[PDB]
């Protein structure tokens, strides 16, 4: 859009105009300039790890995998890993 | 290492010391309990290989407790890529005779997967370095373990601060610096083959292995550590190889 | 690649967006955001645009002081790194949101308990407006933007 007169903010967002410009609140959802990027859209491993605790893996039109390192399995979440060892790499006992 | 603290015992488990016929030759990181890396240079004079022993559960190198474990240095594989006397392939892994047991002091620090240690590790700012080195450029090596939390930078930036000469060879796609300009915190002499180990949503991962190259601390400098991202592959492979008949093996690279 | 470059920051009641040049021929960018002590986020992903709303990131903390990087990638081989093996980036200037950006009883896009806050919700007794002795406000400890436009 162009400023708010032309509903610039999308995905609910609501305008506020400026010198011309505008500002555009977006829903907890939304951001860009204009609430057009969705928040819920890049779950990709690039980003934030994918949210995997450990090891991602983008996959071909599908979710991308959560992974782990030997010594640990993922948990139900899908993104935690939990070590199957006594001494899993990585982990220093006297801080657990 | 330069404006560290002492690791609190047991708090940098995976660190490893390294002598020759007695004397400190540089540190190591555990990834599993017969392989440690460290750095390729450490052997570059090395003519006593079956006086080299791996101590792990270290921490103060004046008295003994219960937790240390020695084991002398089965094999050492450094990158056929490595020159002796220059700091690019600086990584070496090192077979140990016997396993160590891994207890509260002895744990291997994860080799993280490539990708995960480029696109996730390589963008946590703080490391851990680690060692028994000098405390200060051309001062007293530590008795105390020494952790020094440094801000990694890509080699764009690294190269846009630092001052332009000295014994400074070139920031290859095979390291990365970390550290201060400002000559206050630094990795120093008696660290190299220590780790530089990051923290990622609760484990601690190999990013980096200290490496040689300005002289400790030098104001306008970074340290450099191996980037271990770039070896993941390598060492895997060797780790899952039948020994072969050599102390110092230089593994082909890549 | 061509490395970006004016990265400029944008920002009105804390809608902060960096925008920058070039505009994209075969390559995508990626913006990585961060304080001076935290790891760098990254936001836009391999976009073709030229700029990159960041306000979400700057309003957890608006004191701090963050610094932004655009990398670009060839499109098609977002893996390019180039010698060093990373990929080429240009940073931006440092922005300390709550020192910085434009202001115009207002809302910004500063959020707390999923919420908006107010202009004086962000500045306290540091917001003042004039008059003549028409309104315009002003944040007279600022060193920049320290005035806004009149209604
Ligand atoms: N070439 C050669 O003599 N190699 C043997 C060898 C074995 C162990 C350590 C060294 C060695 C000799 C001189 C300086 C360093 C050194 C400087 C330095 C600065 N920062 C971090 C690690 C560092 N190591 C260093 O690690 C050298």
């Amino acid at each position: 859009g162009d400023q708010c007169a032309s509903s610039p903010c999308q995905n609910g967002g609501s305008c506020k105009d400026q010198l011309q410009s505008y500002i555009c609140f977006c829903l907890p959802a939304f951001e860009g300039r204009n609430c057009e990027t969705h928040k819920d859209d890049q779950l990709i491993c690039v980003n934030e790890n994918g949210g995997c605790e450990q090891y991602c893996s983008d996959h071909t039109g599908t979710k991308r995998s959560c992974r782990c390192h030997e010594g640990y399995s993922l948990l139900a979440d899908g993104v935690s890993c939990t070590p199957t060892v006594e001494y899993p790499c990585g982990k220093i006992p006297i801080l657990e | 290492i330069v404006g560290g603290k002492v690791c609190p015992k047991g708090e940098c488990p995976w660190q490893v010391l390294l002598l020759v016929n007695g004397a400190q030759l540089c540190g190591g990181t555990l990834i599993n309990t017969i392989w440690v890396v460290s750095a390729a240079h450490c052997f570059d004079k090395i003519k006593n290989w079956r006086n080299l022993i791996a101590v792990l559960g270290e921490h103060d190198l004046s008295e003994h407790d219960g937790d240390e474990q020695s084991r002398r240095v089965a094999q050492v594989i450094i990158p056929s890529t490595y020159v002796p006397g220059t700091t690019n392939h600086d990584i070496a892994l090192l077979r140990l005779h016997q396993p160590v047991v891994l207890t509260d002091h002895v744990v291997p620090l994860c080799l993280p997967e490539r990708t995960f240690s480029e696109r996730t590790l390589a963008f946590v700012r703080f490391s851990l370095v680690s060692g028994w080195g000098q405390l200060l450029d051309r001062g007293a090596t530590a008795l105390e373990l020494m952790v020094l939390n440094v801000p990694r930078l890509m080699t764009q930036d690294c190269l846009q601060q630092s001052r332009k000469v000295g014994d400074s060879p070139n920031i290859t796609e095979y390291m990365f610096c970390a550290g201060y300009s400002d000559g206050s915190k630094d990795s120093c002499k008696g660290d190299s083959g220590g780790p530089h180990a990051t923290h990622y949503r609760g484990t601690w991962y190999l990013t980096g292995i200290v490496s040689w190259g300005q002289g400790c601390a030098t104001v306008g400098h970074f340290g450099v550590y191996t980037r271990v991202s770039q070896y993941i592959e390598w060492l895997q492979k060797l780790m899952r190889s039948e020994p072969r008949p050599g102390v110092l093996l230089r593994a082909p690279f890549p | 690649t061509v490395a970006a470059y004016n990265l400029t920051w944008k920002s009105t009641n804390f809608k902060t967006i960096l925008e920058w040049e070039p505009k994209p021929v075969n390559q995508v960018y990626t913006v990585q955001i961060s304080t001076k002590s935290g790891d760098w986020k990254s936001k836009c992903f391999y976009t073709t645009d030229t700029e990159c709303d960041l306000t979400d990131e700057i309003v957890k903390d608006v004191k701090q002081t963050y610094l932004a990087r655009v990398f670009s990638y060839p499109a098609g081989n977002v893996e390019s790194t180039g010698s060093a093996g990373e990929p080429l980036y240009e940073n931006s200037p440092e922005f300390t949101p709550y020192l910085e950006t434009n202001l115009g009883d207002e809302r910004t896009l500063v959020r707390r308990n999923n919420t908006f806050l107010s202009l004086r919700d962000v500045f306290g007794k540091d917001l003042i407006y004039t008059l003549y002795y028409s309104v315009q406000a002003v944040i007279p400890s600022r060193t920049v933007n320290r005035k806004s436009t009149d209604s």
